[PDB]
């Protein structure tokens, strides 16, 4: 089974998925980095900007609904939702599930009301999930259908097919050469260790081995405050606020980032990382690499999101508890 | 410019008085130095980390948020009919950041929904809240009024002064009125006898209008006669356009095909930025102060059907985007606007996020030591345009149009109106 996905602006992946009979449609972000399931609650008081700006899910108005009321907060990078437990019936690519997620009552205008889509869905395992709600793909596993203990992710160029997640395989025609898989470090994570990283001529990073989190939900490659100050001091870039700049007609000037995994390079371009909107030496672009002090115990840790992820279709083998790589097509 | 990340990286949660009676209006206050006010705001703007830039232009763009929320009136925001049709987001916000400050629970878990919440998604409770939001709109009004590059006199003005006109034998807190002056220097409590209606109104537009030096629409209207407190906003915008000129000979203007109005207006020369959207048949020119600040013109390309148009220019994240600075030799024309306009967020508020209700509810406290019935909370504005001495678009305004003075530096849009007439 697969999903298909949308791409906004090279920084939101989503696709949808049904909850509810009848079925309620919701936008939702495929995130290996959390585990559980939310989607805006209608019990949101409409004081909250972003619930007035998004699917609202309404109990009363489905017939498989079944009532939990367990209190929860989800906690993220960016931001954070609280609400209550809810089970009902989602429809995930084709695939239906009974399961427990997050209504969510309390949702930010600062950054959800940047957001296109209206949840998430935890692709995480259990050990990290809030409340220990069984994740969907648990749930999914246990029906015993899928060919293959294992979902895969392709991530589209900007373009304007988004992108695709395949539940319970890898789908030949978004990628090419063979996989490369790296053994989880351990299981109830998908982070992976990483020997290094290097920045055009000089592996000035990440020297004596690191952490690597591959993050579907991530926008971009993410490192820790320390590590990205020397890529970026490297790159010629200046920081701002929420990100890092460099003069546009510098961008296709600037040197590879390579990342060591497992044995292997994976290499990005300029291309790959900057986004060139323009190339005057009077504007600014943005780089998809950013800073993010992920907490422990999970961090520190460098994060592979959309910006990899874009470049390299990535397989997750829940069976071998490892994560493949191969070229994207 | 342009996108914003997502971190969707799960973790293991973490985290982190003296009352006064105000006195009567009689009482001789001297007027507000203006030149003494905007020198201070430079200062809070020069003296500035590069961490509160950002929150500067994060509390702008709740700001932003707020004001297309409450376009959720749906073209019922001009029904509010006091002065000319336009709202200021930034001072909306702070005037309703301000209340915030006195609000227990509930009250204040309303409003942070309802003001924007939580800028940071969290309440543990610090300086940030009501203290950071106060201080960090602030930043917003010096970043406004800058010329960072230019030194010289920039031209443009943003004054705010916050009237909190309690009733008689309110004893109003000390640690709220710090934390309005972290909002505005010009915070301005004075008592008032609110049982004579007529009187107090009439007497409350003649101590603002003697303090603040500009004529106010009007003020304390649909005020009841049971209430004690009047949180008042009075905002002044200055608005000086280099390479523009005042008309001794008036162009006139069409508010309907049918009806023609005598007015004045500004010949403007110069290459701008301008690009129109063929899509939704759009057209936007611009006149910059120090690029920083920034006046967009939204001009509807057919002018047929402005309520259509015009919703599109409270859309969401479209309104900011609208950005490819395309540059062109334009021929600006536009009607020479010198108006007023108040507007009560609680007439402004309603349903959706009903504060009206909130309002005359009881839980205030961190404001109210006695009872507290708000009569009005009123967004006073006067913006104000002024002029200082091959091929071309002959781009004017004779048909009714949209505007909007946008901040890049604070990610802020300070006013947001429409034009039907001068008058």
């Amino acid at each position: 089974s697969s999903v298909i996905l949308t791409n906004y602006m090279d920084t939101q992946y989503y696709g949808e998925i049904g909850i509810g009979t009848p079925p309620q449609t919701f936008k939702v972000v495929f995130d290996t980095g959390s585990s559980n399931v939310w989607v805006p609650s209608s019990k949101c008081s409409r004081l909250y900007t972003a619930c007035v700006y998004h699917k609202l899910f309404d109990a009363s108005d489905s017939s498989s609904y079944k009532h939990n009321g367990t209190e929860l907060t989800l906690r993220y990078s960016t931001g954070t939702v609280s609400g209550f437990l809810s089970q009902d019936i989602i429809t995930v690519g084709g695939i239906t599930v009974t399961q427990m997620f997050g209504e969510v009552t309390e949702m930010p205008a600062l950054p959800f009301m940047l957001a296109e889509f209206d949840g998430v869905v935890g692709m995480g395992f259990i050990e990290q999930a809030i409340g220990r709600v069984t994740p969907i793909f648990d749930n999914i596993i246990s029906q015993g259908v899928l060919k293959e203990d294992v979902f895969s992710f392709y991530y589209n160029r900007d373009s304007e097919l988004g992108g695709q997640i395949v539940l319970g395989g890898s789908d030949p025609q978004h990628y090419e050469g063979n996989f490369h898989y790296i053994n989880l470090i351990k299981t109830g994570v998908w982070q992976i260790q990483m020997k290094g990283v290097s920045v055009g001529s000089s592996t000035l990073l990440c020297e004596d081995g690191c952490l690597a989190l591959v993050d579907t939900g991530a926008s971009y490659i993410s490192g820790s405050t320390s590590s990205i100050e020397k890529l970026m001091e490297a790159l010629g870039a200046k920081k701002r606020l929420f990100d890092y700049v460099v003069k546009c007609n510098e961008g296709p000037t600037l040197p590879d980032i390579s990342f060591h995994l497992g044995g292997k390079e994976y290499t990005l371009t300029s291309a790959d990382y900057v986004f060139q909107e323009s190339y005057s030496s009077k504007k600014l672009c943005t780089l998809a690499i950013h800073a993010m002090d992920i907490p422990p115990p999970t961090g520190p840790t460098w994060a592979l999101g959309a910006t990899f992820i874009r470049k390299f279709y990535t397989e997750f083998d829940r069976r071998n508890n490892r994560i493949g790589f191969a070229l994207a097509r | 410019v342009y996108i914003h990340p997502f971190h969707l990286v799960i973790h293991n949660e973490s985290t982190c008085d003296p009352t006064f009676i105000p006195a009567p209006i009689q009482a001789k206050t001297s007027p507000v130095n203006e030149k003494a006010l905007q020198d201070q705001l430079v200062l809070v703007a020069a003296k500035l980390d590069t961490e509160d830039k950002l929150r500067a232009a994060m509390v702008g763009m709740l700001a932003n948020f707020l004001g297309f929320r409450i376009y959720g009136m749906h073209s019922e925001l001009w029904g509010v009919v006091h002065g000319a049709t336009v709202l200021s987001p930034t001072a909306v916000f702070g005037t309703l950041a301000s209340l915030y400050l006195g609000a227990l629970d509930h009250t204040a878990d309303r409003l942070q929904a309802i003001l924007g919440v939580p800028w940071k998604d969290k309440n543990c409770t610090s300086r940030l809240d009501a203290h950071k939001v106060l201080s960090a709109l602030q930043a917003v009004q010096g970043l406004l009024v800058a010329q960072g590059r230019a030194d010289s006199q920039a031209q443009l003005l943003l004054s705010t002064v916050v009237g909190v006109f309690t009733a008689p034998g309110l004893h109003l807190k000390q640690p709220f009125v710090q934390g309005l002056a972290l909002y505005t220097p010009v915070v301005l409590p004075r008592s008032l006898d609110f049982t004579e209606l007529d009187v107090a109104a009439e007497k409350i537009d003649r101590f603002m209008q003697a303090v603040t030096g500009w004529k106010t629409g009007c003020s304390l209207m649909g005020a009841s006669v049971d209430s004690t407190l009047a949180f008042n906003t009075y905002v002044h915008f200055q608005g000086k356009m280099k390479g523009f000129s005042l008309l001794a000979e008036p162009q006139e203007f069409w508010v309907d095909n049918s009806t023609s109005v005598s007015v004045p207006m500004l010949s403007g020369m110069g290459t701008f930025q301008h690009w129109s959207d063929i899509q939704d048949n759009f057209s936007v020119t611009q006149v910059p102060f120090t690029e920083s600040a920034c006046l967009l013109l939204i001009q509807p390309h057919y002018a047929s059907d402005l309520d259509k148009v015009e919703g599109l220019t409270f859309q969401q994240n479209s309104l900011n985007w609208m950005k490819k600075l395309s540059p062109r030799t334009i021929h600006l024309t536009m009607p020479q606007l010198v108006l007023q306009g108040s507007y009560d967020l609680q007439d402004l508020l309603a349903q959706a996020e009903l504060p009206a209700i909130l309002h005359t509810e009881l839980n205030l406290q961190k404001l109210s030591n006695d009872r507290i019935r708000v009569g009005e909370v009123l967004n006073s504005i006067f913006f104000e345009l002024e002029a200082d001495e091959p091929e071309v678009l002959e781009v004017t305004l004779n048909r009714p149009f949209l505007f909007a003075v946008y901040d890049q530096s604070a990610t802020a849009l300070h006013f947001l109106g429409r034009v039907a007439n001068p008058l």
